RNA sequence: GGAGCAAACCGGAUUAGAUACCCGGGUAGUCCACGCCCUAAACGAUGCGCGCUAGGUCUCUGGGUCUCCUGGGGGCCGAAGCUA
RNA sequence: UAAACUCCUGAACCCGGGACGAAACCCCCGACGAGGGGACUGACGGUACCGGGGUAAUAGCGCCGGCCAACUCCGUGCCAGCAGCCGCGGUAAUACGGAGGGCGCGAGCGUUACCCGGAUUCACUGGGCGUAAAGGGCGUGUAGGCGGCCUGGGGCGUCCCAUGUGA
């Protein structure tokens, strides 16, 4: 546009959408399990995904995935929350932090465990 | 004898009844590293043969640089299509800042201090054939003073 | 020093008092361009001397009434109904742009 | 801490020979003159066509490697040598040249700077007559280098001192054999150094 | 009516010398004119003179090329390289002296207003002023 | 105001069905005046004004010393140049 | 060369000394001033630091399909799962899980969240609108923006010098 047509009217600041009321921005929100549900994908994909629809403290009800091998979570769960959505399942815009509260971490897991939360195993260590 | 570096080999492909059928290109740079760079584009049937037929290609199409120590006598910028390309001098100890495609050009022609920017559509191709016509287009106080005379 | 601005007067409706409409004008912050901008100013005038159209003067002082901190300085030129008109056509655009 | 772990074994991986282990990084094996090809069980393969990034990342773990300094410290003197004044390729290897632990080793009191390290750190070591224990420390140009007296009996200290009979020592440094004292004249220009590192794509990995 | 005489000048010197005219015409001006003095002192152009078309003030205005060239495409490379209004009217440019900008690392001109006249950028850096700038040749 | 045409609608065909395409009817409407509505593939899908940069060819409309020259307008091919 | 093993040094820990921070207030001489003399005062702390002795004495986390540095065997069979984006998994998976090996950082390494960057993707520097998003359906014209050539006056913009201010 001409200058003074900057002058007059000026640009425009783009506002940035957030990906995730966790509310608060806050990194991570508590809450309590509700239904323990199994999901199947779309798109592509197939299998049956393990999610939590979850009651937070930040008011919210929502449901989050529950990653790893496999869990130990059913219907008055307590749980953290981190953010972090699914892609493959729909509404699914959080993961569960395992290792925390009722959500105990993976068993047997060697490799990426410090996600997962699962402590040093000890026997060639 | 150059140096010889490949920027981008790409496969290409025809419709043909009953199936695709692949063609290659390679887009080789050749230079010396000391004012001397060619760009050559290359297609056939097999990688092998697309890389040498650019190389040739290259050597068929060379240019002066006006080094001025590692850099160049001043800042152009050049359009090819939607590609632009911006070339600016630098001090020593800057090194060549630049991606990928300038770089390997800026690199053979002895350019070794330059600051960089791809503006514009980012397709290589494009943005070497932008590089070469910036090199290209270089003039010094030298060349600048003849052509002022009368 | 005491802040001396210059403008016209553009209203002497009330007593000992005009308005005056001053310009002030600079490079904006970003675009460059130099652009116009201007403000009036209550200033008072103790003999009713100065009238419509008239270019003063206006002097920072000591405040007079809320919102009257300047006192006219000095005339500078009589006329200029043309600036006054400027501003008075200016203000009836006003009811064209409601609902 | 600083790496700790096997040595002769980047000797392998980048390429070059480094001198990490002094005496025998040195004499039929850097383990390099075994085996010339990187570590594992790919080692001997057919290397793949490096990308830009993978050199430059390359160059400058050789050039870190050498000093046997972390990334964090390295990082940081790159950043104080790109403030500074002049060619930013030689300042940083100035700096580089300039850590106690180095020039102790560049004076022959130790056959490595891993070792130099080590002697710097247990107090052997003393710039200006004070001592001084931080392998991290900038000597800076007129500065005595000493082992310390009480250190000298050390096996160690004289076997490093009695090879050091013949040798040499780089421009920039002097030394008075006997005394156990070397002195830092001034600071080394990148011709002064036969470093295996062009340091220009050293700056270049530190640009994104 | 013709908004900014001096972009028009520059522009019809652009575009003559983009089809290789051996002159153009441009509706005289002393402020022209004294643009005109700089171009041609720092060697853009030939020189300028004074005429009347249809008995009307012009500059007629000279041009200078390269010599002819080799391979496919002789035509001669270009003396103005590049010429172009910096202030106008829609948004006047002003500099102090210390931010007169190095047109080229110096292989090209600034052309400048100032009270000491017309200048280049070397001219006014040394003469210790600045003042609208003009345009910019290469 | 209403000849002709014709959404809707009333019928006939066609079709698996045919709330359509085809045929036969047919009201609003299409017409006039006055007052509303204010939309569009309201398209050159191209804001207005001004200067500058080869030509060739066909056309509408002025003027000249009317083979040719010189205005204004509508097309086609194309210098330089621009364009994904 | 990593280990075992051979020499060498000696973090921790034990013994000893041991701070600077504090010279004034005050008192005496001089005059209750200048100057001079004198005495007290340490939470930190038996700390820092110096000296003697002295033990080989912690390593983790992420990643290895492409972007991106690092590849193989097994397990698994559109399941279990991974997933920043592209996308992996349907019996030979460098993409899932484990192993070996490798890369990167290292008392840290990853994760999530938030800001700027890249984004010349609000474009002043620095973008666009025939067909990609984008020319208002067309006019008339208000405010506003912009304004041909010559001379003179003022010096508001603009430029310059000096100076105050910018803790
Ligand atoms: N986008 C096409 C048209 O632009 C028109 O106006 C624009 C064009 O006439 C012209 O823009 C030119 C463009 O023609 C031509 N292709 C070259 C030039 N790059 C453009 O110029 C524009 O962009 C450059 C930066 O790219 C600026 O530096 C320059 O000042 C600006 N005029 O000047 C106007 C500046 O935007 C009309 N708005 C309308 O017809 C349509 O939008
Ligand atoms: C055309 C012909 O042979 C034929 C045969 C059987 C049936 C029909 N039916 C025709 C039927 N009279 C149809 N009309 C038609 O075709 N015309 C040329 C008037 C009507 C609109 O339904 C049609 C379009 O459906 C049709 O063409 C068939 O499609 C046509
Ligand atoms: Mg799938
Ligand atoms: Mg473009
Ligand atoms: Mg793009
Ligand atoms: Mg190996
Ligand atoms: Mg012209
Ligand atoms: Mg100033
Ligand atoms: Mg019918
Ligand atoms: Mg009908
Ligand atoms: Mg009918
Ligand atoms: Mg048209
Ligand atoms: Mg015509
Ligand atoms: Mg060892
Ligand atoms: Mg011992
Ligand atoms: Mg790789
Ligand atoms: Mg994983
Ligand atoms: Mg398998
Ligand atoms: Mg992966
Ligand atoms: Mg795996
Ligand atoms: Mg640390
Ligand atoms: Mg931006
Ligand atoms: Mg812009
Ligand atoms: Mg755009
Ligand atoms: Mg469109
Ligand atoms: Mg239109
Ligand atoms: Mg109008
Ligand atoms: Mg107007
Ligand atoms: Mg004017
Ligand atoms: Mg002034």
């Amino acid at each position: 546009p001409t200058i003074n047509q900057l002058v007059r009217k000026g640009r425009e600041k783009v506002r940035k959408k957030s990906k995730v009321p966790a509310l608060k921005g806050a990194p991570f929100r508590r809450g309590v399990c509700t239904v323990v549900r199994t999901v199947t994908p779309k798109k592509p994909n197939s299998a049956l995904r393990k999610v939590a629809k979850v009651r937070l403290t930040s008011g919210y009800e929502v449901t989050a995935y529950i990653p790893g091998e496999g869990h130990n979570l059913q219907e008055h769960s307590v749980v953290l929350i981190r953010g972090g959505r699914v892609k493959d399942l729909p509404g699914v815009r959080y993961h569960i932090v395992r290792g925390v509260y009722d959500a105990a971490g993976v068993k047997d897991r060697k490799k990426s465990r410090s996600k997962y939360g699962t402590k040093k195993p000890k026997e060639a260590a | 004898d150059f140096e010889e570096k490949m920027i981008l080999i790409r496969r290409t492909a025809r419709m043909q009844a009953g199936g695709r059928r692949f063609r290659f290109g390679a887009l080789v740079v050749v230079g010396d590293r000391q004012g001397r760079v060619g760009l050559g584009f290359g297609k056939a049937p097999e990688v092998p043969l697309a890389v040498q037929k650019a190389g040739y290609y290259a050597r068929r199409n060379m240019v002066e640089v006006p080094l001025q120590n590692g850099t160049i006598p001043h800042e152009i910028e050049v359009e090819f299509g939607a590609s632009k390309i911006v070339l600016k001098p630098a001090a020593p100890g800057t090194g060549v800042i630049a991606g990928a495609v300038p770089r390997a050009i800026l690199e053979l022609a002895g350019v070794t201090d330059i600051l960089t920017k791809e503006l514009g559509s980012r397709n290589p191709i494009n943005i070497a054939y932008a590089t070469m016509e910036a090199l290209r287009q270089l003039r010094t106080k030298a060349d600048v003073e003849r052509l002022r005379k009368g | 020093p005491k802040k001396v601005l210059t403008g016209v007067v553009v209203s002497d409706k009330m007593q000992k008092t005009v308005t005056v409409l001053v310009e002030r004008q600079f490079p904006h912050p970003l675009y460059g361009k130099v652009i116009k901008r201007s403000k009036k100013y209550l200033a008072h005038d103790p003999e009713e001397k100065y009238k419509l159209g008239d270019v003063v003067e206006i002097i920072e002082s000591r405040p007079i009434s809320k919102r009257k901190r300047f006192r006219v300085l000095r005339l500078v030129e009589s006329g200029r109904m043309d600036l006054v008109e400027k501003y008075l056509i200016r203000r009836q655009n006003y009811e064209s742009l409601s609902k | 801490g600083r790496y700790i772990g096997p040595v002769c074994r980047l000797c392998r991986r980048e390429g070059v020979k480094l001198y990490l282990k002094g005496e025998r990084c040195y004499s039929p094996k850097c383990a390099m003159e075994r085996r010339p090809y990187p570590p594992g069980q790919h080692g001997q393969k057919r290397a793949r066509r490096p990308s830009d990034y993978a050199v430059r990342l390359r160059e400058k773990q050789k050039l870190r490697r050498i000093y046997g300094i972390s990334e964090r410290q390295f990082r940081n003197l790159f950043e104080e040598a790109s403030k500074k004044k002049g060619v930013t390729g030689s300042v940083f290897l100035g700096l580089l040249e300039s850590r106690l632990d180095n020039v102790v080793y560049r004076l022959g009191f130790a056959v490595s700077r891993r070792q130099a390290r080590q002697l710097v750190r247990h107090g052997h070591i003393t710039v200006n007559g004070r001592r001084v224990d931080l392998p991290s420390y900038r000597v800076r140009p007129g500065d005595e280098i000493a082992v310390a007296e009480k250190s000298r009996n050390l096996e160690l200290i004289r076997q490093n001192l009695e090879a050091m009979k013949g040798r040499k020592v780089g421009p920039w440094l002097s030394l008075d054999v006997e005394g156990m004292k070397g002195k830092f004249l001034r600071l080394p220009d990148r011709e002064d150094l036969a470093l295996p590192v062009n340091e220009q794509l050293v700056i270049e990995f530190y640009s994104r | 009516m013709l908004t900014d005489p001096i972009a028009d000048m520059l522009t019809r010197i652009r575009n003559a010398t983009r089809v290789y005219k051996e002159s153009t015409d441009v509706p005289a001006s002393r402020f022209k004119e004294e643009i005109l003095r700089i171009l041609a002192r720092e060697g853009f152009i030939k020189g300028y003179e004074r005429v009347d078309v249809d008995g009307k003030p012009y500059l007629r205005v000279y041009l200078k090329y390269g010599p002819r060239r080799q391979g496919p495409d002789p035509r001669p490379e270009q003396v103005i390289h590049h010429i172009r209004r910096i202030s106008k009217p829609g948004r006047r440019v002003y500099v102090g002296v210390k931010e007169i900008p190095r047109v080229r690392r110096g292989l090209g001109i600034a052309i400048l207003s100032t009270s000491k006249g017309v200048l280049t950028d070397r001219e006014a850096r040394k003469l210790g002023v600045g003042g609208e700038l003009i345009c910019e040749v290469w």
